């Protein structure tokens, strides 16, 4: 009945030395019935990625409509979108659907081009920015990964020490969660290159 | 509903409208909502006529076999009883009664008795629907320590008022004296005290 | 939750997952849903926790009663039927329980009877109870035969489980292996749906939809 | 309710009330009971001062408690109606709730019980 | 319509060491935004090397610990002083719990103490009285936030050894009680930081053979 | 089950270094009527408690009959009643707390909020809270109805924790209640102006304050303000 | 939420907390509830997070549009029709309770608005789940003819009281300091009472902990 | 429980009754016997709310058992089925009501008479040359009132009951797994094993 | 809230509370409910003050654009414009407006406006909900032609007992005067009028 | 409508769908295909409300077919598949939306490689080896999770399909008549007449 725990899954980002991470589950269900192991949650548009959990029919509608978006934006700004501009465009498409929002519980990670900066952004489902400096939840065990990630994380790790960090937090979090799991994704994104790497886990 | 019950130098007096509805239409007209527990302790009733008759007479039941065994009741004896039923039958009862009576030892006394049950003892006391129309009024005229004629004017003047603005009271002032000289009913027709 | 248990020729065999959940929040991933009412008797957890323990532990108190007054092992026919009359006195009230009650006698073999919070008692040869019962009763209807091995129903039941822990959400954890004979009941170890999975993935060569 | 208590022991052990019904039953006409290899027998006898009896509807001494056991009696013959009543009663409900008919002993034992809770109850011989 | 039930926030945890076991609690007691008392104990010494914590609808709560305390009391008088083992002790309350099936004590109910070889022992409850041994567990509020970075600190869940890659598991070695406290704090400092119910103060009973300690520590109070 | 008709708002309190300060208005609403304004609703209990109760003023009259039989009682064949088997604070609180759970587990609570206030025989200060749903918690300050929202703020400032209790005098203690007993004439439309104020000293004994009134009041501003944005005049 | 604001001697100060709790969980310890809607006027957003930055971006986009057009200073006044007139048109479905303050032409105000539509005047005011215990200290101290030491005093005491006592406000104070005659100054982080103690121990784990399927290179670039 | 059908032929009394046990979501039995021997010439079928079902059968059985032991005599189908209708009856005005549909299949040894009885849940009783509970008529009575005679041997009831069972396998949505035959007759009562 | 507004002699004068409530907590102690549509035409405001803020705005608008083509409105114009917006919304308003106002033809005027959107024309009118506990002190004490004296101390005295016994009428008493001389504002605080 | 079941083996993809069209009481129709080929390569099975099931399969059908007319081209299953989740999308949040589960089974003659798609009325698309909607995939599913493999043939899916039935017909309380079961392969469209 509940929009946005219907399908479950999860997404969280963290910020380290020079580097980003963006990780989320494979689980696409219908309540108790897992449907999917390879439903992926995390896409990207150039640089800028952006992690979508809650109702799947929105997941799917709301990145095709921000790939939509930011392929016009290139084509008249003649450069890609970086993360802080993509973040007021996400904020401002959630907000537009003020009184029949998309259950989505979005999240924005990146590295700004021309300053090297990491950036993470977390929105609830009608588009208000949470920017944090450490780290974004999301989804139905983001309660389990509030605690994993302000026990787990420190500032400044190196991109494979913050590989770690975040894995841990995302796997032990969707192991308390009945509607997440069945496979995960990390993402480590430096400022010209980005590494993906699928995890292994306990398939229940 | 508009009762009220003021004491004063001799006494007390309790004063009450005659309108008993049913929704809008007036029931009875002629009402006597002014009744006797005892010789010299009565009541004035608000609230469901089932409910505030039911008790009063289990009331009076309660006194006269107090009287009985131990001679004449105090007028906070009588309150008690009253509050006793209402607040132990709070879930079940819906009555707003005002308690007063005359010793020779206490003089005059007032108790008041709301919709939970609670008691509340007062040099003068408003209750029913229409008494919501006089608190103003009630509050700016009492004085301690009245007339006869004083109290009698207060209380034709109170539910004068309360009765103007208050369609479920209506009919004729009923009063009843409460001094040491004995018990005196008094009657105030429409004619009368709509031209105060 | 997901528990099944079936007759075969070896006696019966019990599993059960392990897993708790409040909403999607997941409590405990170790539950103990066979409760162990006696060395010859077991009885299976679905529905209201606290009602499949207390009133299957008070049960083996009425079993222990009747076997001092009677000298003699309760029959499971008998023993059923306590635990049957007393929950259809409750009826109503919102006890919530589904459980298998097994064991093997002299006179009836082994028996296993479905029992049910709204006072049903069926008899049967195979029962599956639990939000994961319909993933379980496709691997046990395909593979079931009574001359099963002791070793090959073992692993039917623990598969069978698999099964349900993999798809069902509300399943999973551990499974807990019991073979019921005629001396008495017999544990056959807590497996790790984790471990067991990837096991049996690559011993199998099923799951072939999912990567490893 | 009646609660006086008529079965008490006497100075020297006895249960007076206990030994008279046995009196009673000493005055009961016969009854044996004899168990070959694959049967039993219960054989009765019956006074012959009566006669001009009608033997079709008088109450016969052998009663079924279950098609499986029967009893039968000597002593008070109104009292006797009370225990076959009550350990009919038990057959039947221990059938429904056991699946299974009761024992002879079982449902001896049900009916010595009876008859023991009598002996130490008040308002009750 | 009058609600005979409320929610005084609060979070709990045990943990059974290999000689020793811990309850603890943090000390804040609340009703909706409103901070009642920034120190209200809610794990309690019951005698025979028994704690205990009632954590959720605080009346409840009180009522089931006060009868439970009051059943040690008369285990002693009927059964010749004798020692109630933390066994009994569970069964004990499943019983107490039960009896108000059809009006439950509204409580998440945790007790810790040693078992009868002296290993360390916590048995958690549900409203309505099912229970079982377990290792580790938290309840309450923040109960969520806690047990996933237990699953992960104590029993090493989805940690494996460097260099194997997911074939060898981390092996589950034993914490000493200074190692389990560190644990403690960390989980109700990092509940602390991102649930509102938790905060004040955290207070730990501490169970070994020798017998029950307190040790308390500050949380933040905003 | 019930509804509570005539009613008393907040009741407030705090621990000082040798006592207890207990104080609640003196009315009695009747829904948005002010209907009764001499209700006392402190009530001693013997020279050692103050019992405080906001609520149903009706169920307040019966807890009121409770504490008057429960002295009555200890008294009897009690040749230390007045000396050593007085009644403490405690046990007059454990009463009252046991009456209200019992109360609220036969779904028929008294309609209350309770704060207990008192000095121990050995001249521990006691305070602690019970009301319709048994819940009792216990604080350096405590506070029902609005004065949990308002008057614990202020009261904070003055005792923060258990350690600023020896450094509390009775002049910056009774300071700090008036004041949040003005603050509430201020911000609660269900209290008024009149009030009493207790406090309980284990040097000094009770002292009881009655027809105390919010004084010392910032109305002045209030002439200077003007429509509700654009309006000059 | 706990947000204040109150006039001191030549100038309007407002003051917020820095916590955004989602039920009874923390989403963010350190966001600014203290909106811009001009250079000299600012505006404090309770209620939906959301709806109150929403609104405020709205009508300081529009505010700055009227101030081109008019080539005047923007006016709080205005601020607050434009900011009413559209509250009022959604009922209350836009859940905001904004506290509004600045410095024009005209001189230092002070407004709150509700969801629905009311506004009021006043010389000091709180909204949020807060308010009670800020204006409870704001009744204790809050005199006339106030400095500005003072006033950034009595502002940040009040956010206090909400952080302490009022589980929905929590971790820092915000202010903004709005004076005739000068720039306004937006001080966040002005208090920073709640830093996280150091932990007990280090959660950095060995490099391999994690057990891992599948790695690749992502293709960010431009074709 | 889903469908029961009853039919009196010439000479004896067939009852049919559904084999699926249904707990909502899955087939929890496909071979459900639901039917208890009342006395030797008396049979009754069931059908309604689950364990009610059982629960009253089997205490009826008993009762009519105790009966038959105390005064070594069976009941006519009449009798029992009077008994069974005044328990319903009180049942329907109780705290809990049994919800309870039964047939009452009997031989009357002294009539020399098959009888089928029908009785509901509230304790509506009719006597009846063929009877159902449930959605079981709507499908079935049309071909009853074509095909039904009194004089009808226990074969030709077979056939018809066939034709009945056929055409609620064609037009209920439910699959209620075939059924159990019972017949009722002089001789006593027997289950035709192959149906 | 606590309004009313009275002619007199020279004119009318307006009178109101200061309280506005949330429930039981008074959101604002201070609030001036006495607002200007006109120079010399202003309402009291009771009900919802999103409802009764956003009407006297459009008034004020209306009135505004009335005196730059056709000069000075009329009471009767001002208490029409009122009416029209209440009547033709009154399915999404709950506002209870006061109008009053000096002309020099027609001297003082007082419309009330209660929540269905009728219009009354009276010699003096009270409103909100304090305005029931003084409508017998009210009926007792108005008369007509008073002084501007007579009629502030009879609109403060009103008033007190209003915010004694209503506990969402409360503050201090604001006064508005409307005469030939001008518009002169008055302000009245608790240990004034309480005494009374 | 209920069972609707799809399985992607080696060359080909098969759907298989029930008869049954129930009326709440009674079963109307025994024979119903629930299906329409969209292209010649492209096949859409469907299950949900009445009415609307029919109607947007059809407006599915008129649309890809107008498409192929147009470009003279064949959509790939693919894009098919993402034309029929924006519609169900745009569906959801309208006044009245369609309530209509699909599986589309099709062959891409470009890759040569079978492709099965489920979407649900939401707009929730995956790509499967196999599928379900509605309580069928809760069945059938621990079936095909053993025995399933990539490389199958056609009749190997065909056999582990008549697997999944039998558990259905043994299991379900529903009586769904059996399934029409259509193959989509490289040379087009057929149905398997004898099943
Ligand atoms: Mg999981
Ligand atoms: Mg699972
Ligand atoms: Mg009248
Ligand atoms: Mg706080």
């Amino acid at each position: 009945s509940d929009p946005s725990s219907i399908n479950g899954g999860i997404v969280v980002a963290m910020t380290g030395k020079d580097c980003v991470a963006i990780a989320c589950d494979l689980r696409l269900g219908s309540q108790s019935l897992g449907v999917s192991n390879k439903f992926e949650k995390i896409f990207h548009y150039g640089h800028v990625f952006l992690g979508i959990t809650g109702l799947a029919t929105d997941v799917t509608t709301l990145n095709e409509m921000f790939r939509y978006k930011t392929n016009l934006y290139k084509l008249k700004e003649e450069r890609a979108i970086e993360p802080e501009t993509f973040t007021q465009l996400v904020s401002s498409s959630l907000y537009e659907r003020r009184f029949g929002p998309y259950f989505v519980g979005p999240v924005v990670a990146g590295i700004n081009s021309k300053s090297g900066k990491p950036f993470i952004a977390g929105f609830d489902l009608i588009g208000c920015i949470d920017e944090a400096k450490d780290f974004i939840v999301s989804g139905t065990a983001s309660d389990q990964l509030f605690g994993m990630c302000e026990s787990l994380y420190e500032p400044n790790l190196e991109p494979e020490d913050l590989f770690e960090t975040i894995s841990q937090a995302l796997l032990n979090a969707a192991d308390r969660d009945a509607l997440s799991g069945w496979g995960a994704v990390v993402y480590i994104i430096k400022k010209d290159e980005v590494v993906k790497r699928y995890l292994k886990m306990r398939q229940d | 509903t508009s009762i009220m019950a003021v004491t004063f130098k001799d006494g007390v007096i309790l004063g009450a409208d005659s309108r008993t509805t049913t929704g809008a239409y007036i029931a009875n007209r002629v009402t006597d909502k002014l009744t006797r527990v005892h010789d010299k302790i009565w009541c004035c009733r608000s609230g469901s006529a089932a409910d505030t008759q039911a008790i009063a007479d289990i009331v009076q039941y309660h006194l006269e076999l107090y009287t009985s065994q131990y001679g004449t009741p105090s007028t906070e004896t009588a309150a008690s009883v009253f509050k006793e039923l209402c607040y132990e039958n709070k879930d079940n009862l819906t009555a707003g009664i005002i308690v007063a009576g005359y010793d020779d030892k206490n003089k005059g006394e007032v108790y008041t008795i709301p919709l939970g049950g609670s008691v509340h003892k007062l040099p003068y006391a408003i209750a029913g629907s229409g008494s919501t129309f006089i608190y103003g009024y009630c509050d700016k005229n009492f004085r301690e320590n009245m007339s006869k004629e004083e109290t009698v004017d207060f209380i034709k003047h109170s539910l004068s008022q309360a009765i103007k603005w208050d369609g479920s009271s209506g009919g004729v002032i009923r009063m009843v004296v409460l001094t040491a000289a004995g018990v005196e009913r008094l009657i105030f027709y429409p004619d009368e005290y709509e031209q105060l | 939750t997901t528990t099944l248990a079936f007759r075969f020729q070896g006696g019966i065999i019990v599993a059960v997952d392990s897993r708790a959940t409040a909403g999607n929040w997941v409590a405990s991933q170790t539950v103990k849903k066979v409760i162990e009412i006696n060395p010859f008797l077991l009885g299976t957890m679905a529905g209201g926790a606290a009602d499949c323990q207390f009133w299957e532990t008070w049960l083996g108190s009425q079993c222990r009663l009747h076997e001092l007054r009677e000298k003699e092992r309760i029959s499971v026919a008998a023993a059923s039927k306590i635990l049957s009359n007393l929950v259809y006195q409750y009826k109503g009230a919102g006890l919530s329980m589904g459980t298998m009650i097994c064991g093997y006698t002299r006179k009836e073999g082994p028996t296993i009877y479905y029992v049910d919070s709204d006072g049903t008692r069926l008899k049967g040869d195979i029962f599956c109870v639990g939000s994961g019962q319909t993933f379980a009763y496709g691997v046990l209807d395909s593979n079931y035969k009574w001359d099963l091995s002791v070793e090959d129903a073992l692993y039917l039941g623990k598969r069978s489980i698999l099964a349900a822990a993999h798809r069902d959400a509300y399943s999973g954890g551990s499974v807990n292996l019991y073979h019921v004979t005629e001396d008495g009941w017999i544990y056959h170890g807590n497996h790790d749906v984790g471990e067991l999975f990837w096991k049996v993935k690559e011993e199998e060569g099923s799951f072939n939809n999912v990567i490893g | 309710g009646y609660d006086r208590a008529l079965s008490i022991f006497s100075p020297d052990g006895h249960i007076f009330q206990v030994e008279y019904a046995l009196e009673a039953v000493k005055r009961g006409t016969c009854a044996v009971g004899v168990k070959g290899k694959n049967c039993v027998v219960l054989g009765c006898e019956r006074r012959s001062t009566l006669k001009l009896q009608d033997t079709r509807i008088t109450p016969s001494k052998v009663s079924k408690i279950d098609s499986h056991v029967v009893l039968s009696f000597s002593g008070l013959n109104a009292d006797s109606r009370i225990l076959i009543e009550k350990a009919r009663v038990e057959a039947q409900s221990h059938r429904l709730t056991l699946e299974d008919p009761v024992t002879v002993e079982y449902l001896t034992r049900y009916v010595a019980g009876v008859q023991q809770r009598y002996t130490q109850s008040g308002g009750v011989r | 319509q009058f609600n005979p039930y409320g929610d005084n926030g609060g979070t709990i945890l045990g943990i059974a060491g290999e000689d020793f076991a811990v309850l603890a609690g943090d000390t804040r007691n609340i009703t909706d935004y409103s901070i009642n008392s920034r120190y209200e104990p809610k794990v309690f010494d019951c005698g025979d090397n028994i704690v205990m914590s009632a954590n959720g609808f605080a009346a409840d709560g009180d009522a089931l610990v006060k009868r439970f305390k009051n059943s040690v009391k008369w285990y002693h008088f009927d059964h010749n002083d004798k020692k109630l083992s933390i066994n009994s002790a569970a069964r004990n309350i499943q019983h107490l719990l039960y009896g108000k099936r059809f009006f439950p004590y509204y409580v998440h109910t945790i007790i810790a103490g040693l078992d009868e070889d002296g290993k360390g022992a916590v048995y958690s409850f549900d409203p309505v009285g099912s229970y079982e041994r377990e290792q580790c567990r938290a309840g309450g509020a923040a109960a969520s936030l806690i047990m996933p970075f237990l699953d992960n600190q104590v029993n090493f869940k989805n940690q494996y050894e460097p260099g194997t890659n997911g074939k060898v598991k981390k092996p589950l070695k034993y914490l000493s009680v200074e190692e389990v406290i560190k644990l403690v704090r960390d989980s109700f400092t990092s509940a602390t930081e991102r649930h509102i119910q938790v905060g004040d103060g955290l207070e730990i009973l501490i169970v070994t053979k020798d017998g029950v300690r307190k040790e308390f520590y500050e949380l933040k109070r905003d | 089950t019930q509804q509570p008709i005539v009613t008393g708002t907040s009741v407030i309190s705090m621990k000082y270094d040798n006592g207890v300060i207990i104080a609640a208005d003196n009315l009695g609403s009747y829904g948005s009527l002010l209907r009764f304004n001499g209700v006392e609703r402190l009530i001693p209990v013997g020279d050692n408690t103050v019992v405080g109760i906001s609520g149903d003023i009706s169920d307040m009259q019966h807890i009121e009959r409770l504490l008057k039989d429960l002295v009555t009682e200890n008294a009897y064949d009690n040749p230390l009643a007045d000396a050593e088997e007085a009644l403490e604070p405690s046990y007059i609180f454990e009463y009252l707390a046991t009456v209200m759970y019992q109360r609220r587990s036969k779904m028929n609570p008294l309609w209350n909020a309770i704060i207990v206030a008192g000095v121990q025989s050995n001249g521990d200060q006691f305070l602690r809270y019970v009301n319709l749903l048994g819940v009792t918690y216990s604080s350096p300050t405590l506070a029902t109805g609005f004065g949990a929202h308002m008057a614990n703020p202020l009261l904070r400032k003055v005792v923060d924790r258990e350690s600023d209790i020896p450094k509390t005098t009775v002049q910056v203690a009774e300071e700090a209640i008036v004041n949040a007993m003005r603050v509430l004439y201020y911000r609660d439309a269900r209290s008024s102006r009149n009030f009493s104020l207790a406090i309980i000293d284990k040097n000094t004994g009770l002292t009881f304050k009655k027809n105390l009134q919010v004084e010392n009041m910032k109305w002045d501003f209030a002439k200077d303000i003007k429509g509700y944005g654009t309006q000059k005049i | 939420t706990t947000i204040a604001g109150l006039v001191f001697q030549d100038g309007v100060i407002l003051g917020a907390d820095t916590r955004a709790t989602n039920d009874s969980v923390v989403a963010d310890k350190s966001c600014e509830k203290i909106h811009f809607i001009a250079p000299k006027i600012y505006c404090c957003g309770a209620g939906v997070a959301a709806d109150a930055e929403a609104v405020t971006q709205l009508i300081g986009s529009n505010i700055e549009l009227h101030s081109l057009y008019t080539s005047r200073e923007p006016r709080v006044v205005s601020a607050l029709q434009m900011l009413k007139q559209h509250l009022f048109k959604y009922q209350g479905h836009i859940g905001a309770y904004l506290i509004v303050a600045g410095v024009d032409p005209t001189g230092s105000h002070l407004f709150s608005i509700h969801a629905h539509g009311s506004t009021d005047v006043g010389y000091y005011l709180s909204l949020g789940s807060g308010s009670l215990a800020a204006m409870a200290v704001l009744e204790s101290h809050w005199k006339q003819d106030l400095t500005k030491e003072e006033a950034i005093k009595l502002a940040s005491d009040a956010i206090q009281a909400g952080i302490w006592n009022d589980l929905g406000s929590g971790s820092n104070v915000d202010v903004c300091v709005m004076e005739i005659g000068k720039d306004a100054e937006y001080l966040r982080n002005y208090l920073t009472p709640n830093v996280r103690e150091e932990k007990q121990k280090s959660y950095k784990f060995p490099r391999g902990t994690t057990a891992v399927l599948k790695e690749s290179i992502v293709n960010i670039c431009d074709i | 429980m889903d469908i029961i059908l009853g039919i009196r032929v010439q000479d004896s009394v067939i009852l049919a009754s559904s084999k699926a046990v249904t707990r909502g979501i899955s087939v929890l039995k496909d071979s459900d016997d639901k039917t208890r021997q009342l006395s030797p010439h008396t049979l009754m079928s069931f059908a309604g709310e689950a364990g009610d079902t059982v629960q009253f059968a089997e205490y009826i059985q008993a009762n009519i058992q105790l009966y038959s032991i105390r005064e070594d005599y069976e009941l006519s189908p009449q009798a029992v089925s009077s008994f069974v209708r005044q328990e319903l009856a009180k049942s329907i005005r109780s705290r809990r009501p049994y919800q309870v549909n039964v047939l009452i299949g009997g031989y009357d040894k002294k009539k020399n008479k098959p009888e089928l009885y029908q009785i509901d849940y509230l304790g509506t009783k009719v006597e009846l040359p063929y009877g159902a509970h449930g959605y079981s008529g709507f499908y079935t009575f049309s071909l009853l009132d074509h095909h039904y005679r009194p004089d009808m041997t226990t074969e030709e009831g077979l056939d018809l009951l066939k034709l009945c069972v056929q055409e609620l396998e064609k037009r209920m949505p439910m699959d209620f797994k075939g059924v159990i035959v019972k017949i009722v007759d002089k001789d006593g009562i027997r289950q035709v094993d192959d149906f």
